[PDB]
DNA sequence: CGATCGAT
DNA sequence: ATCGATCGTTTTTTTTTTTTT
């Protein structure tokens, strides 16, 4: 119409007219960037939409279907007109939204929400696999032997015209298995979280549809935010009825968003993206990373730096067919039952890309061994959480007073980084590439004197094998420090109403994702003399089987340092920093005779 | 109609009378209900037959306000139920065999019931903008949130109301006068800061009772379930570890594994205290070892991304080894328990028993006004209505610290650890920053008593006094 | 056949359908050998019924030469004296171990065959494939499926094979058949002729590992097996061979057993769990079949650590199998003393 | 003995000579000697 | 046992 | 419009093995 033509014109005079990011708008070029990677999932801003023209907030809910259609039509008519080069591969488009100032929890949406604009979240549960449906209606005539032809399709409705090449005849027909258009499919079953329940009763759930563009992203137990829209199967068998219609409700997804989203993710500011390389190459940045660990503690540089390096360190370095070495480490702090340790862990999660929360006393380490049937409706399936979170983290707290039948069980995945099961209808296997939280508790009351460590907490012989970042919150009283930190504490309790967390998140996404460091011969013989310094100074006193894993953890520190620099190679610096930290620690966990490598390394130092 | 029939004959034309148009879900008439079941009256509990159950339905506005454990008042809309099929109804069957001149469905109807009114009584509390028995229709922040300022100012102004209120809820009780002033601070608010994305900051505080036998440490709390909202009590062995957890299932009802709630766990912003903390098994014990401090907890073996959370404080019920406080062993051997929880609990207040005749006869002199059925209790200072309303108001204030004792809580705490620099030679003890955290919110709440913001160094000094009380009380 | 490129299951999609392809997966198990044919006659018409697809059966009688007393309403007497017979086996397919199993699990696919690719694939093998991605059923409109199924049109997947082949991961597929040539066997025997082969073979598993050479003079002798020197009485004296090892960690037991898996047929789990043996009950027809997984070492070998770290409810059937090689069964209505020649390697961990 | 027989058998399997001599198996003797002298204490 | 469908 | 001859029509089961705490 005069006005009903102006919808597409508003989109056209939007996507190259409303401009921000200091000129050269996204939707001038963001669409180009969609065509580049061959995605066909352009996404729109409702914020920016209202910043241009508020009008299409009320012109949506009367039929958001037709709004979305009349948009993606514009995307085609622009793309293939200026990118006719595109017109081979897919040549079909639909668009998305990611700005809705609302979260509807479940148990919140009712008959008023019918077939219009929606948002909600939840948790995934078991659902279907990967299937397609149809997309176009065409059959085959047999009275005249012709084709009925292709016919305009309604969402779940018949057409059956008389018009066809068979003298517009041949009411009967048959159908082929080709020359017709297809469309992937997958389903979901959404549950609500165990935090935002009505505090103690059974939860609610409804189902949700995802479509051909949208599959193989979800999984059981994943984090999520979706617009979706409210559905209605228009008849779940109306007749002489129950005391109630047997109706149901679904949501169909337009734009799904993961709320973990552990990939390389963010867009680029036009200039505020070299935020890295205005600063990231300075020499003082060895220690500026420490200032953003956990802004909580006055002391404790050591564990600060250890977690700081090990949050993004890692190298696969798969040699020929032998094995896959490590994207792994097990730093451990066996401190005091009540020095603040369990708080150290949380900021890790609140920055780092993956996780799950688990505390000590988990399962029997089996996990919630199924045989695969369509009896019991599929006999639900998983094996742990390092199966569920690989190349990331999933959390432990207060371990050391747990079932020995778990300390057994986890004792391969750390290092072989491999799972392998049996004891079902299956013996398949699966990948566990992870690292490990620590968070345990000592025995003997609080913490021992410098008297030996094997006496401090009593774990069995074939678990002793691996070990790492050995720190400990040994305590003795300084009143000056008590004054300093307590000022800091009350100051911390006085905030009523160098690095921000705003950025370094992305630095480490970038750092452990893209750059892939190395090593070269510089001084790798010195390592042997220091290993000998272990074996000669430490034989039966302290040297508690610290075999050929922690040594290689030496390399892990060095590679960790250079990725903290985005260096990819190094001189004596990084390795010597590893030697500095290890030299400190293994003096830490001795006897009152505490200075063995100390005396041994003033020449090294 | 309930019995639904797409088939309609015609309106304007002579046209199809079984061939229908398509459907309208767009501009037409829709609505909502749910469906639940109901058991026999617990006010009408006869012998013999079962709890005959009724079917029940709810219209729009009635919805999601029914709930387990609740009694109601319905409509009386008993039904002819447009049912579709059933067995065993082998009575006579009929249908209209029309006029002879020159579709079928078996008929056996069942019963259900419908209702369009609810007063879910015995489940109704109301916060503070509800006008109570005693009110003062005045202007305020909200409707009735403190519109009895006309008195609550007075109940927030006296230097006597501290002790009067300490004595305005123990009329039928007599013992020490330290828990009689400390225990309310458990029910009284904490800190409530407005601050950063560092981590959840807590308002509540751990609280304990120990004492010799038959001291009515139970009767302190037997009433508390009747007292506070959200804060209903039972024991820990009053259920299983389906108190903390739910009842662990291994049979198929909906998806064959269900542990998603508990009994401790549904006490959100009320306390559900427990008795008998000494002989209970070490399962919920190590659960509480972090569930009180790090109120963000998980499980495995059946987890739908298990992340649960405690919310309130606690009340303890210890008793010694021999039943008596025979000073023949250290406290660590007197109770035979662990360290960190003896530090996690920043407040002890043990109730010790003796034998002096005047005391016991004075108790019986309490009893003089326990069965004098007119005047079977002692005088008071402040009625309950105004009391709880002042309590319900005194939170909404944003407590604050800018005080030199806030600056020099460093001083009092430096002295706290100066005098506690020892506590290491004769039966060593441990100091820890949970003590500081607890003193902080303690001082803060002690000024929240004032119906005022902005901490004062009086509160620090009394808090220091009370911490000194507790720690020297820990002395053997 | 071709050498174009292998694809991955994560992309086998609605575009990739009715279309020739190439992949590379791995095999799990697949069916027995049922039946299929192409055409047949019927007495009602006496014509070999010719079909394009590999059902409609129309109305008219064709025993109409009865006068006016004809036989309508589909009177079809299938004459399998006159029918045919080809094969049908339903091969299977799991996806790779590196191609989106990472934050997920691996899916898989089921297959099909007609004539000569039965007796072609034993499961637990690495394939290269050319097949085709197509369906079995059809329909979009509001004839919505089942009871509460099919919002619109979901039909099912599978593939049929047009020209499976196999893998050459060095010797990817060298397990049962022989496409090997006289040059190969000359090579073999002339290395056997070489009297410097065993000590050279003491250095085949440790090209990155040091030491343990007296330890390794028979770590591979395990693999070859000796002799199943059976006798006319019972005394089938024990064929295969078994080994123990245990000691301080930090000494490369795990990687070594991974390699002994690497170097024809083998598997690895360890504790807490290959294989009671498995008597299930068929969800189709509810019969009690036996999947029965040392069967997958029926000539291969086994390696495990974690004998120590798994309880004794499951050690005894395997305590026993490896003295008689006959997996017994007596549980439900079956007494099928199964058997299979597996060995085993035993690593361990001593407490103290 | 019932197993060391299989060690001889493995050796002859390698070199393909069918009939195996005791010098071929002195190697076997020295290898299970590891087990003997292990459980020697 | 029900609807389709043809003619009278 | 009416009657009659045409077309097409189908539903029944309970229990055993391994697994997890
Ligand atoms: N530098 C600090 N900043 C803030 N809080 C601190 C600091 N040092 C100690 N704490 C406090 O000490 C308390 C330690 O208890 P936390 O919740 O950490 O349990 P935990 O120490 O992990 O004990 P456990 O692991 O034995 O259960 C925390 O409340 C923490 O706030
Ligand atoms: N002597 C060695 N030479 C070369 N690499 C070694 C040596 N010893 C160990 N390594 C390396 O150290 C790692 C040892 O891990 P592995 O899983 O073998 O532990 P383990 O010896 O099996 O201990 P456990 O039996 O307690 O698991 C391997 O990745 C291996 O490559
Ligand atoms: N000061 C008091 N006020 C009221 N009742 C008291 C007081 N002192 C003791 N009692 C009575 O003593 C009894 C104490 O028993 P209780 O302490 O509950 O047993 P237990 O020692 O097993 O907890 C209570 O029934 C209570 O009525």
């Amino acid at each position: 119409l005069g006005p009903r033509t102006e919808i597409a014109n508003r989109f056209q005079s939007f996507l190259r007219t409303f401009v921000d990011e200091r000129g050269a708008y996204t939707y001038r070029d963001r669409i180009r960037r969609m065509c580049e990677q061959n995605m066909s999932s352009f996404v729109v801003s409702y914020t920016d939409l209202a910043n241009k023209e508020h009008v299409l907030a009320y012109f949506l809910p009367e039929a958001p279907f037709q709004m979305l259609e009349i948009f993606d039509k514009v995307a085609k008519d622009m793309v293939l007109s200026i990118f006719p080069t595109y017109e081979r591969v897919t040549t079909e488009i639909h668009v998305r939204i990611s700005e809705l100032p609302l979260i509807e929890e479940l148990r919140t949406f009712r008959k008023l929400h019918l077939n219009q604009l929606v948002r909600t979240l939840g948790v995934v549960t078991a659902t279907t696999g990967v299937l397609p449906q149809l997309s176009v209606i065409k059959y085959d005539c047999v009275k005249c032997g012709y084709v009925l032809g292709p016919f305009v399709q309604s969402q779940n409705t018949e057409i059956k015209p008389g018009s066809c090449p068979e003298c517009q005849s041949t009411g009967p027909f048959s159908i082929n298995m080709e020359q017709t258009l297809y469309r992937n499919y997958q389903k979901i079953t959404l549950q609500e979280s165990p935090g935002r329940i009505p505090a103690g009763r059974i939860p609610r759930s409804k189902d949700v549809i995802l479509l051909a563009d949208l599959c193989d992203q979800c999984k059981p137990g994943d984090e999520l935010e979706v617009t979706g829209i409210y559905t209605n199967n228009y008849d779940g068998s109306l007749n002489t009825d129950q005391g109630f219609p047997v109706f149901a409700t679904v949501i169909i997804a337009n734009h799904v968003v993961v709320k973990d989203s552990k990939q390389v993710v963010q867009s680029l500011t036009d200039e505020d993206i070299a935020t890295i390389q205005k600063l990231s190459k300075d020499p003082r940045i060895v220690e500026r990373v420490v200032a953003s660990m956990a802004p909580s503690i006055y002391g404790h540089d050591y564990i600060k730096r250890a977690l700081a390096l090990a949050l993004f360190g890692g190298e696969s370095k798969n040699p020929g067919e032998k094995h896959k070495v490590r994207g792994d480490i097990n730093l451990l702090i066996c401190g005091d039952p009540g020095t603040a340790k369990s708080q150290f862990l949380k900021y890790t999660e609140k920055v780092a890309p993956r996780a799950v929360f688990t505390t000590g006393q988990g399962a029997s380490a089996v996990g919630l061994y199924v045989r695969r049937n369509p009896v019991s409706r599929e006999w639900t399936l998983e094996a742990g959480a390092l199966v569920l979170a690989d190349q990331g983290v999933c959390l432990i707290d207060e371990f050391d007073k747990m079932n020995d039948q778990d300390r057994t069980s986890i004792h391969e995945a750390m290092e072989q980084q491999s799972i392998s099961i049996s004891k079902a209808g299956i013996v398949t296997s699966l990948q566990a590439r992870c690292t490990v939280i620590a968070a345990a508790n000592p025995i003997g009351g609080r913490y021992d004197p410098s008297m030996t460590f094997s006496e401090n907490v009593n774990l069995s012989e074939p678990i002793l094998s691996r070990f790492d970042v050995l720190c400990v919150v040994k305590d003795e009283f300084d009143p000056m420090q008590d004054q300093q930190l307590a000022k800091f504490v009350v100051h911390s309790h006085m905030k009523h109403h160098e690095i921000p967390q705003d950025l370094l998140r992305q630095y480490i996404v970038y750092a452990k994702e893209n750059i892939r460091p190395k090593l070269t011969n510089i001084d790798e013989d010195k390592i042997a003399k220091m290993y000998a310094q272990l074996r000669q100074e430490s034989f039966a006193t302290g040297s508690l089987p610290i075999t050929v894993r922690h040594i290689e953890s030496v390399i892990r520190m060095s590679e960790a340092h250079a990725r903290m620099h985005l260096r990819e190679n190094v001189m004596e610096a990084d390795v010597s920093m590893a030697i500095r930290m290890m030299l400190e620690s293994f003096i830490e966990a001795q006897k009152f005779s505490v200075m063995k490598k100390m005396r041994s390394t003033f020449q090294k130092y | 109609q309930f019995k639904f029939t797409n088939p309609t004959i015609c309106r304007n034309p002579v046209c199809s009378n079984r061939k229908r148009f398509m459907l309208d879900v767009e501009k037409s008439l829709f609505l909502d209900f749910q469906k639940i079941r109901i058991q026999e009256t617990q006010a009408e509990l006869p012998r013999g037959c079962i709890p005959r159950a009724v079917e029940i339905i709810l219209r729009s506005e009635l919805v999601e306000t029914v709930q387990a454990g609740d009694r109601y008042d319905f409509t009386g809309t008993l039904i002819v139920v447009p049912d579709v099929s059933v067995l065993a109804g082998v009575g006579t069957r009929a249908e209209n065999s029309s006029r002879h001149k020159p579709g079928m469905r078996e008929l056996n109807y069942r019963m259900a019931f419908l209702a369009c009114s609810v007063q879910a009584t015995t489940a109704r509390f109301g916060g503070t903008d509800l006008p109570m028995s005693e009110v003062t229709a005045e202007d305020m922040k909200k409707q009735m949130t403190d519109a009895e300022w006309h008195k609550i100012y007075e109940m927030s102004k006296d230097r006597n109301l501290y002790q009067n209120l300490i004595s305005s809820l123990f009329p039928s009780i007599y013992g020490n006068d330290e828990v009689k002033r400390g225990i309310l601070l458990q029910q009284f608010g904490g800190v409530a800061k407005t601050t950063t994305e560092k981590t959840s900051l807590r308002g509540d505080i751990n609280v304990c009772i120990v004492g010799d036998p038959s001291t009515a440490k139970s009767q302190f709390l037997k009433q508390v379930s009747d007292f506070s909202p959200r804060a209903i009590y039972t024991s820990g062995k009053a259920s299983s570890a389906a108190g903390l957890t739910a009842a662990v299932v291994r049979d198929e009802e909906s998806f064959d594994f269900v542990i998603e709630a508990g009994a401790l766990m549904l006490a959100d912003n009320g306390i559900c205290c427990i008795d008998e903390f000494d002989k209970m098994d070490q399962r919920d014990q190590v659960a509480i070892h972090e569930a009180m401090e790090q109120q963000t907890i998980s499980i495995a073996r059946a987890g739908v991304r298990a992340t649960l959370n405690a919310r309130t404080s606690i009340l303890a019920a210890a008793n010694p080894i021999n039943g008596r406080y025979d000073r023949s062993k250290s406290l660590q051997q007197n109770i035979q328990l662990s360290a960190p929880i003896m530090s996690r609990f920043d407040l002890f207040f043990i109730l010790v028993d003796e034998c002096n005749e005047v005391v016991d006869y004075a108790i019986a002199r309490k009893i003089v006004d326990l069965h004098s059925n007119i005047e079977e209790s002692v005088e008071r200072a402040y009625t309950r209505e105004e009391v709880l309303r002042y309590v319900t108001f005194a939170r909404q204030f944003k407590p604050v610290i800018s005080q030199e004792a806030g600056h020099m809580l460093v001083e009092n705490y430096g002295h706290l650890r100066q005098r506690d620099t020892g506590t290491s030679g004769r039966s060593t003890w441990r100091i820890t920053v949970r003590q500081l955290e607890s003193m902080i919110r303690l001082s803060e709440a002690m000024a929240k008593l004032e119906c005022s913001n902005r901490v004062l160094e009086r509160h620090v000094k009394e808090a220091f006094r009370l911490l000194n009380k507790s720690i020297i009380r820990v002395e053997q | 056949s071709s050498n174009a490129n292998p694809t991955n299951i994560r992309q086998l999609k609605s575009d990739c359908v009715s279309k020739l392809v190439k992949i590379a997966g791995i095999i799990v198990a697949a069916s027995g050998i049922s039946a299929k044919a192409t055409r047949m006659s019927i007495q009602c018409l006496s014509c070999s019924t010719v079909i394009p697809n590999l059902y409609a059966l129309p109305r008219k009688c064709n025993t109409e030469q009865a006068g006016r007393p004809k036989c309508p309403l589909d009177p079809f007497f299938i004459m399998p004296d006159k029918c045919k017979c080809v094969d049908f086996q339903t091969l299977k397919l799991q996806e790779l171990p590196d191609f989106v199993p990472q934050g997920e699990i691996p899916r898989h696919l089921q297959l099909f065959c007609d004539r000569s690719l039965c007796e072609r694939v034993v499961p637990g093998n690495r394939v290269l494939i050319q097949g085709i991605y197509s369906i079995r059923k059809v329909g979009k409109p509001s004839r919505r499926d089942g009871r509460e199924k099919a919002v619109v049109g979901v039909r099912a997947p599978y593939m049929r094979v047009v020209g499976i082949t196999v893998d050459s991961e060095g010797a990817g597929a060298i397990s049962r058949y022989s496409n090997i040539t006289s040059d190969e066997e000359e090579h073999f025997r002339r290395m056997a002729a070489s009297g410097d082969i065993y000590e050279r073979l003491s250095q085949s598993l440790a090209p990155s590992i040091f030491g343990s050479r007296d330890i390794k003079k028979a770590i591979t002798c395990m693999l070859f097996g000796g002799s199943r020197k059976r006798l006319p009485d019972g005394l089938c004296r024990r064929g295969d061979i078994n080994v123990l090892l245990l000691g301080d960690p930090g000494t490369a037991k795990s990687q070594l057993l991974k390699f002994v898996e690497k170097v024809p047929i083998a598997v690895y789990t360890s504790g807490k769990g290959s294989s009671t043996a498995s008597v299930m009950k068929d969800p189709q027809t509810r019969n009690f079949v036996m999947e029965g997984a040392m069967v997958l070492a029926d000539g291969g070998v086994v390696c495990i650590d974690e004998f120590d770290k798994m309880r004794e409810d499951d050690r005894v059937a395997i305590h026993e199998a490896m003295e008689q090689q006959t997996i017994s069964i007596a549980k439900a209505g079956i007494t099928t003393t199964l058997n299979s020649r597996c060995s085993v390697l035993a690593a361990a961990n001593s407490i103290f | 003995l019932e197993a060391v027989i299989r060690i001889s058998e493995s050796l002859a399997k390698i070199r393909l000579q069918p009939f195996a001599t005791d010098e071929h198996v002195n190697e076997a003797l020295r290898l299970f000697q590891v087990s003997t002298l292990d459980a020697a204490m």
